[PDB]
């Protein structure tokens, strides 16, 4: 039964639950890595190695919070739990399918771990530009396991758009149109499109760069007339689409906390939103070489991708100011889900901010390779993304578990973290204006006080990493069943109870159509 | 050729428990008795060759 | 008991054995590339295709045997199936803009030229325009197939699928013969990179589209398909479709401009 | 008084400041001198 | 160069980093009053007890916060934009340089006239002179006319490098196969200090850049003792 | 040319392909493939919700249009009413 | 969307129905603090007084409480109502849930 | 375009089997003529060691390393030139 039940499984409950598990241990991957980078940099001189090991632990960083935290945790996780339960479906359209895509990723992370293990590592950025990551610069195995690791979390994340847009499309209660369902559902189907169309053309570059390094092509090697700027291309025209998939279904879950914990039946401007997340989806994909701003474009080229990429500016704006009109005459609860929420709307809005400078081609030839691109990404990543998984994390952890957190320790944890990120990540704009360059394990000396407060601050952020483990343990070891909760009426997830029966909807709810 | 669907479809609503996969009859289970062996012992080899591969060889 | 029409699947152990077949193909292709062995990757390719023989083998019950596709179920099926070929769309856009960039920028290198110089392009009159016409003629068959099965004609539609799969294996072999013949290899530059990578992977989802032809052959030979519902022919005949017009996009493209 | 978990479909009281009129009693059963409560306040509240 | 405790941007050494310097005060001022705004906004809707929980209508005040970022979008577009056809014009330069990147130091080539060429690594930290900078001297400086409008033509001859100098607001990828072009003017003598800025594996860090620009005679009198 | 052997879904069909098949035919919906319509939902003139046990979901778009839908449990008894709209509602269990 | 006159007197319509029953009277009071205002004393009054005809004393103190509620930081709108309510307190015997001791935290 | 040809009244099976034995099959059949018509193998230009072709970054995984995988000993010259 328990082989049944966890290997087997064809439940989108349990295959959720799988998800959140895996992308929490991810997670402690991720941190135990972005630790070392900061200790590397906390004082200067050099504490491990050259930068080969220290770029490797960046760049398995990157790889690890992107492809094995985020994504699992709110495409695989959040998304497999809510998304059936809040259409009224029975479950996932291919039930079966859904249980591969989550049993490609511990194969996908185990050869990212083999490619630490093996020779040298793959010290390229999470990027994997040639001719750096090419088969002389980087000669062995490790690059190869990095590229069929993103091989296969790319195969997992193509079929699981496949199985989410299908559900999505075509498994809503009949009287249900696509304007009657929740924000959430929208974003994941969003997200899932997204995916469906950069993963394919980044598996594209990646075999390309595969071959180069394994078979003789030149795609990418000028002595046979290839080109490494062809790589940058594929690669950034699928992770600029990337970061959004990594923020949308963080804005759906973002859009359902607030308005829940604001007391209120629906979000503020339902259609503006859908509108929003559609326009961000769209622009996302027509933006792509403000990567590449300093790699000989031309000039109209330039104005072009800085015009395009400034206007994405607009539909996120619409969804900030419709958070703030949701809060607007609430009942507010002061929970630590809205807590996380509310410091999303803050500090995403400052990240956002910073990659409107960045959109400025001109000064992006100043700011392009420094800690001020770092700065804008852990601002809408590590405050906003993960603030996104945090408050849903809290929110929904006693639908999921039957059981409740304790509120005190969650707004310490709240506390800490809010604390650490912005300690760690404020001072690197000083450093990006200042010049010091990314993928560095060692800078001049007069860059010293601004990372020494940035490696303070990821230990605030490790005490808080550590003290959300305990009250994950606290809550499962004192089994407080959930009673009552509040709002079912639109937040129809809850509506089975904590934790719904395995299966849901084995009746179909009645809408009719009037 | 003749068509026999009707006895398949007997067979495979036989009222007896069984999954899918295993519905047709010992045959399933030696099929996936040997495929579930091959991939997890498959699986160790890799790892073995992971083990071998992280270590310098003269 | 459910009062939906949906399809509620058995307890599966194929998408682990899928994932682990995943796992086998990779590593077993890092030890072919860099540890001389090709054990892993036989592995690897044999759990392969035991998981996908039985996972298809038990949609074909579930379904053909056990009448668990509503017309609900269908229709998810449709729209699967088309966001699947949308993902190779797109993974074959990434090779013709590789090819794209590297042909209408050529490089020092090449002579500053396309084609490059000592590339001595085949001719698209000879093989590649005789596998264009088979490959279109293969679309028309199919076609033929499938309003055959709609109208009833089991004989003609056996004929109709035999004679597309016919066309699938010709260009296959004509194609395996162009690739032994071509004075240009894969490891002449940019020209054969772009070349064969890109051919080379049409080539082999023709041979997946052909194999998927052959399944749907021998279920009809079985009597699976009824005149209405036969969703598996309508995926392998769009699949088919697909890949004719790959096909198409590559002759204009590498075959004719390129050359 | 008691919520059982296996109540969630029901009907059920919440203290909320926007909901004042929740959709249940917080107390539904009735002792002897409730019932008799109950019935006086069928008359004058000024008697209450 | 840096120095400790810097906020912003190093002072401009080119007339195009002063324009980014004025054109990124502009923009910054809008970051600080948008971030401000919604942060102000934040707490005062999470301020009061009165409630309005009904349907609230949203045609008419989206409307205005769709044209207001639009105009403030092309408030930052237009100068932006001005800036990056200005630093695109034609210029006419004096001289052409070149830099090669290499793992892990840079060559340059000046052979406008003779052909000299020669390599720059960083000082090792155990080599400097008393009041020389950790990571950031060479052994072999970029002289340079101060003064005069020169092309820098940037390649690489192994894996991606970029070259910058941050006082002069440069920074051009070093690409191998290929010959990227940028244009450099100091206003003012002195050193001007840059790092590679693409990563380019075990030396990255350690790969510096520094410019020495003097009196046009200065540098034809060292040019012709680097022969 | 023509000629048969081909089977048809009245022939072939089986399992729940088969119910819904033979009951569509009939003009009846008990896996729930289309919208019920609404009747004036009056306390005279409920909605009438069938379901197979005791208590079902009822989602109420209350207005055209609505993007928000209002979720409860019906039971078996005396009508509901929609929290929002106030519409009614009656379960028919079979 | 009317004016403020045409609102309250619905309201106040709304109340006064005869046979208003037990769910309309929670629907009423549930709905109207959905908006933005303090009821007028003359829509309190039709509600106090169908919890009158329902029986129900203690839905007429809570009436009373969420008038105090909705009023938020302004603390004279409610000592206002209640005044202007005091004739109908006293004819009906309904105490204020001060005088309940039912404003203690 | 309407092609040239004509029918409808109504595409069925009758009609797509004209196509493809009256237009489709008879396409292909000429092509294959003219295809198996100009074979007969085209001389081998002389070998010029062109440093974009005949790429070595990393041996080959199979044979002795330097061969490609459908490598034709008549037209395809190693790095050194043709052999044997
Ligand atoms: C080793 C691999 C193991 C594969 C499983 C074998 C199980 C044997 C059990 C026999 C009892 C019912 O009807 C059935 C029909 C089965 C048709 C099989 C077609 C096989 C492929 C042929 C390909 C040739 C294509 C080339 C075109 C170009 C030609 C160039 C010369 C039932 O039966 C349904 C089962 C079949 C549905 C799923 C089929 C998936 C097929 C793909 C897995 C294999 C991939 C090979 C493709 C790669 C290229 C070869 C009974 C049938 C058993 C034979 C299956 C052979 C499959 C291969
Ligand atoms: C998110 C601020 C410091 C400053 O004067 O920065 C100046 C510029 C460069 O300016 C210059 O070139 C001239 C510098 C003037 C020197 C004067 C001395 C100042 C004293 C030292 C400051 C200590 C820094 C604190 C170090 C901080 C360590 C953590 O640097 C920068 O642009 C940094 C770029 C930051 C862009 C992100 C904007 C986020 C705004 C959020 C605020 C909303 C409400 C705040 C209220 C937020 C409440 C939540
Ligand atoms: C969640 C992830 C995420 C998100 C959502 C974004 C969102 C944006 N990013 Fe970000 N970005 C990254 C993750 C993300 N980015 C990462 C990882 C990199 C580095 C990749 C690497 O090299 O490794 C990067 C790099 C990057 C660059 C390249 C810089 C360089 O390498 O030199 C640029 C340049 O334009 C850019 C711009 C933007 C912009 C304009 C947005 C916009 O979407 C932001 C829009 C939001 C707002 C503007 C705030 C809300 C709006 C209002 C309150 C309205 C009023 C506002 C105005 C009028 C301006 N990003
Ligand atoms: C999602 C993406 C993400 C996140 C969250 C983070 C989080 C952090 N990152 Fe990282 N980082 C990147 C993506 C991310 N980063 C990327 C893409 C790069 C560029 C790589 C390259 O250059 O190639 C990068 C680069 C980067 C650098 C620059 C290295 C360089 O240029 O040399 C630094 C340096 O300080 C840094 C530090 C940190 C730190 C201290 C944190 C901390 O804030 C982390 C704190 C811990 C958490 C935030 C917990 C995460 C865990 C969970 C949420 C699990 C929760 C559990 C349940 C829900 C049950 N990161
Ligand atoms: C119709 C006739 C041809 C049919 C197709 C035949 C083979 C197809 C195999 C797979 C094709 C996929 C791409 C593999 C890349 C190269 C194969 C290109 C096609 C080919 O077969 O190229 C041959 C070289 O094969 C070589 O190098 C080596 C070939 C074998 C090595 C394959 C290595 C593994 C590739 C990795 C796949 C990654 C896939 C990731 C997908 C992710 C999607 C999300 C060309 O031979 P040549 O001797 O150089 O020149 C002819 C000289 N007379
Ligand atoms: C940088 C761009 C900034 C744009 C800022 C725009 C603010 C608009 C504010 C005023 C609207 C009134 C009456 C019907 C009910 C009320 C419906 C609307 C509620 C008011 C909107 C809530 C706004 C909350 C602040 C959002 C900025
Ligand atoms: C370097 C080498 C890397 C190699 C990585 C290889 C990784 C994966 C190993 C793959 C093993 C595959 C085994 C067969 C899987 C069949 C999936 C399938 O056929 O899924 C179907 C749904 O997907 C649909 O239709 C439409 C979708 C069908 C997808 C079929 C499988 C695709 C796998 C490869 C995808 C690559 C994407 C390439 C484009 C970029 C059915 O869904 P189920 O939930 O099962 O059933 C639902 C029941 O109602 C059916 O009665
Ligand atoms: C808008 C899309 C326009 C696409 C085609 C532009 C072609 C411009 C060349 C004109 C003839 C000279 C050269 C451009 O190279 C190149 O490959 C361009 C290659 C195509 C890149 C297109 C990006 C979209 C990819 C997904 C579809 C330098
Ligand atoms: C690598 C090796 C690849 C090897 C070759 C694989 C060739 C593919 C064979 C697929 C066989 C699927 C058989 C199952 C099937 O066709 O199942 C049908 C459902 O379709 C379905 O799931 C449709 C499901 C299948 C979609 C498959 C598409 C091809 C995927 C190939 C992998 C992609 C690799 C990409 C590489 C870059 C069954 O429904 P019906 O037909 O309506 O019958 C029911 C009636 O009888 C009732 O009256
Ligand atoms: C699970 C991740 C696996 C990472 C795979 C890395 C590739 C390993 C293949 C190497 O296998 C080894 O090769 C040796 C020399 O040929 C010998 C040895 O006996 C064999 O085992
Ligand atoms: C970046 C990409 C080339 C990628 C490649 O080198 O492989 C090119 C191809 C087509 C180009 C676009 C088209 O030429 C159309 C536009 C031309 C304008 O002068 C700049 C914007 C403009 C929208 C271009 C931006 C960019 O240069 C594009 C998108
Ligand atoms: C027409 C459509 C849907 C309306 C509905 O059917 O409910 C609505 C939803 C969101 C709306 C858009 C968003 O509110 C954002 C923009 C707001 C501006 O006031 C007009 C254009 C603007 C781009 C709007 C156009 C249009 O009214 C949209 C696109
Ligand atoms: Cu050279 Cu980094
Ligand atoms: O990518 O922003
Ligand atoms: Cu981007
Ligand atoms: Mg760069
Ligand atoms: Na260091
Ligand atoms: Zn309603």
């Amino acid at each position: 039964m328990f082989i049944n039940r966890w290997l087997f499984s064809t439940n989108h409950k349990d295959i959720g639950t799988l998800y959140l598990l895996f992308g929490a241990w991810a997670g402690m991957v991720g941190t135990a890595l972005s630790l070392l980078i900061r200790a590397e940099l906390g004082q200067p001189g050099t504490l491990l190695g050259d930068d080969q090991i220290y770029n490797v632990v960046v760049t398995a960083h990157a790889f690890v919070m992107i492809f094995f935290m985020v994504m699992p945790i709110m495409i695989g996780g959040f998304g497999n739990w809510l998304v059936p339960l809040m259409i009224g479906a029975p479950d996932m359209a291919f039930p079966r399918m859904n249980n591969m895509s989550f049993w490609l990723l511990p194969p996908s992370f185990l050869l990212l771990l083999a490619s630490s293990m093996v020779e040298a590592g793959a010290g390229t950025g999470w990027t994997v530009y040639p001719p750096l990551a090419g088969n002389l610069a980087h000669a062995g195995a490790s690059v190869d396991l990095t590229i069929f690791s993103l091989h296969l979390a790319g195969v997992s994340s193509i079929l699981g758009a496949i199985n989410f847009i299908t559900t999505i499309i075509n498994m809503k209660p009949p009287a249900m149109s696509q304007y009657q369902t929740p924000l959430f559902v929208w974003s994941v189907m969003i997200t899932a499109v997204l995916l469906l169309l950069s993963l394919p053309v980044l598996a594209a570059g990646i075999t390309m760069l595969l071959t180069d390094r394994n078979l003789n092509t030149t795609f990418f090697d000028p002595a046979g007339g290839g080109d490494p700027i062809l790589y940058q291309h594929l690669f950034w025209f699928f992770g600029h689409p990337e970061v959004y998939i990594l923020i949308l279904p963080g804005f759906g879950m973002i859009s359902h906390i607030v308005t829940y914990y604001s007391g209120k039946k629906e979000p503020f401007g339902y259609m503006g939103m859908v509108w929003a997340m559609m326009s961000i989806g769209f622009l996302g994909f027509i933006v792509w070489a403000h990567h590449m701003f300093t790699v000989g474009m031309d000039v109209d080229t330039r104005a072009y991708f800085t015009s395009a990429t400034m206007i994405i500016a607009i539909p996120t704006g619409v969804k900030v100011f419709s958070w703030l009109a949701t809060l607007h005459g609430g009942n507010i609860k002061w929970s630590p889900a809205m807590m996380w929420a509310l410091g999303f709307i803050f500090l995403f809005t400052v990240g956002g901010l910073t990659g409107i400078v960045l959109a400025n081609s001109s000064l992006d030839i100043v700011l392009h390779d420094t800690y001020y691109v770092v700065a804008h990404f852990h601002y809408v990543l590590s405050m906003g993304a993960v603030f996104a998984i945090m408050g849903g994390f809290v929110h929904w952890f006693p639908l999921f578990s039957g059981y409740t957190l304790n509120d005190t320790w969650a707004k310490i944890h709240f506390a800490i973290m809010f604390v650490g990120v912005n300690m760690t990540f404020f001072p690197q704009h000083f450093l990006g204006l200042s010049g010091m360059p990314r993928r560095y394990s060692d800078y001049p000396d007069a860059y010293t006080m601004w990372n020494t407060i940035s490696s303070m601050g990821s230990f605030i952020s490790l005490t808080a990493v550590m003290l959300m483990v305990f009250i994950i343990w606290e809550a499962f070891a004192s089994k407080r069943e959930v009673l009552t909760v509040d709002l079912t009426t639109t937040n129809l997830e809850w509506l089975n109870g904590c934790p719904p029966p395995y299966h849901t909807f084995e009746e179909p709810t009645y809408v009719n159509l009037k | 050729f003749e068509n026999r669907v009707a006895e398949k479809q007997k067979l495979f609503q036989e009222d007896n428990g069984l999954p899918v996969h295993l519905k047709g009859g010992a045959t399933d289970n030696i099929l996936y008795r040997v495929t579930m062996t091959l991939c997890l012992g498959g699986t160790l080899y890799s790892l073995y060759c992971l083990g071998w591969a992280s270590f310098p060889h003269k | 008991h459910q009062t939906h029409a949906y399809h509620m699947v058995n307890p599966s152990p194929w998408p682990l054995t899928g994932a682990l077949s995943a796992l086998l193909m990779t590593s077993g292709l890092t030890m072919w590339f860099h540890f001389n062995s090709m054990t892993l990757l036989m592995i690897g390719l044999t759990t392969n295709m035991l998981t996908m023989y039985q996972w298809w083998r038990d949609v074909i019950r579930e379904s053909t045997f056990q009448g668990h596709h509503t017309p609900a179920v269908q229709k998810g099926l449709r729209y699967g199936m088309i966001l699947f070929i949308i993902s190779e769309v797109l993974f074959f856009t990434g090779f013709f803009w590789a090819f794209y960039h590297s042909s209408l920028a050529p490089t020092p290198e090449l002579g500053g030229c396309w084609p490059p110089t000592g590339i001595h392009p085949l001719n698209p009159l000879e093989v590649p325009l005789l596998n264009t016409s088979v490959l279109l003629a293969s679309g028309v068959s199919i076609t033929w197939a499938h309003h055959s099965l709609m109208e009833g004609d089991r004989k003609h539609m056996l004929q109709a699928l035999f004679i597309t799969i016919t066309l699938g294996v010709y260009f296959t072999l004509l194609q395996a013969s162009e690739y032994y013949e071509a004075p240009f290899t894969i490891s002449d530059g940019v020209y054969g990179s772009t070349f064969f990578v890109a051919t080379g992977f049409h080539g082999l989802h023709v041979i997946i589209g052909s194999t998927f032809l052959i399944v749907c052959f021998f279920r009809q030979l079985k009597f699976h398909f009824t005149s209405n519902h036969h969703f598996g022919f309508e995926a392998a005949a769009w699949y088919w479709h697909f890949v004719d017009v790959v096909w198409l996009f590559l002759y204009v493209s590498i075959y004719w401009w390129g050359s | 008084s008691v919520v059982k978990s296996e109540d969630y479909a029901l009907p059920s009281y919440v203290d909320r400041r926007d909901y004042p009129l929740p959709d249940v009693a917080h107390v539904k059963n009735l002792s002897a001198s409730q019932k008799a409560l109950k019935e006086k306040e069928k008359a004058s509240w000024s008697s209450l | 160069m840096a120095y400790p405790m810097q906020l912003g941007f190093q002072d401009a050494t080119s007339p195009i980093m002063e324009e980014l310097l004025h054109f990124h005060d502009h923009t910054l001022m809008i970051v600080f009053l948008i971030s401000s705004l919604v942060l102000y906004i934040i707490s005062l809707m999470l301020t009061t007890k009165l409630t309005h929980t009904s349907t609230m209508d949203a045609q008419e005040v989206e409307t205005i916060w769709t044209i207001l970022p639009a105009i403030i979008l092309i408030l930052i577009a237009l100068p932006s934009l001005r800036i990056l056809y200005m630093m695109d014009e034609i210029n006419n330069p004096s001289l052409t340089v070149k830099t090669m990147g290499h793992q892990w130091y840079w060559s340059y080539e000046y052979t406008d006239y003779e052909d000299l060429s020669f390599d720059s690594y960083m000082i090792p930290t155990s080599e400097l002179k008393p009041g020389e900078l950790r990571l950031l001297e060479v052994d072999n400086r970029v002289v340079l006319p101060m003064e005069m409008t020169i092309r820098m033509l940037v390649s690489s001859e192994d894996v991606l490098h970029s070259w910058a100098v941050p006082s002069l607001g440069l920074k051009t990828d070093a690409i191998p196969g290929r010959l990227n072009q940028t244009t450099l003017m100091s206003s003012r003598p002195g050193l001007y200090y840059g790092q590679c800025s693409e990563i380019c594996g075990s030396n990255h860090s350690f790969m510096p850049i520094v410019l020495e620009l003097v009196p046009l005679k200065y540098f034809e009198k060292w040019s012709a003792s680097m022969l | 040319a023509s000629g048969g052997g081909v089977p048809t879904d009245e022939e072939q069909a089986t399992g729940l392909e088969r119910e819904v098949m033979l009951a569509a035919r009939k003009g009846q919906d008990p896996y729930n493939i289309l919208a019920p319509k609404a009747t004036s939902g009056t306390k005279e003139d409920p909605n009438l919700v069938p379901s197979i046990t005791n208590k079902r979901i009822v989602g109420c778009i209350c207005e055209e249009d609505n993007s928000t839908v209002i979720w409860f449990w019906l039971h078996k008894g005396e009508a509901q009413r929609c929290p929002s709209c106030g519409t009614h509602y009656k379960l028919v269990p079979h | 969307h009317e004016t403020d006159e045409e609102f309250d007197a619905r309201w106040v319509t709304y109340f006064n129905k005869p046979d208003i029953d037990a769910w309309e009277l929670r629907k009423g009071m549930n709905t109207l603090v959905g908006y933005d205002l303090v009821p007028e004393p003359k829509i309190i009054d039709a509600a106090l007084r169908a919890c009158r005809r329902l029986n129900d004393f203690a839905s007429a103190v809570r009436i009373l409480e969420v008038v105090k509620d909705k009023a938020g930081p302004h603390k004279e709108i409610y000592p206002y109502v209640i005044q202007e309510l005091r004739p109908t307190l006293n004819e009906l015997g309904i105490s204020t849930p001060e005088e309940l001791g039912l404003d203690k935290v | 375009a309407s092609a040239a040809k004509g029918d409808h009244g109504g595409t069925g099976a009758r009609t797509w089997r004209f196509l493809t034995f009256g237009l489709a099959l008879p396409s292909v059949a000429l092509c294959t003529l003219n295809s198996w018509l100009h074979s007969g193998h085209r001389e081998r230009p002389a070998f010029i060691p062109y440093h974009h072709l005949r790429i070595r970054t990393k041996p080959f995984s199979w044979g002795d390393g330097n061969h490609t995988f459908f490598h034709n000993p008549r037209v395809n010259p190693l790095p050194t030139g043709y052999e044997k």
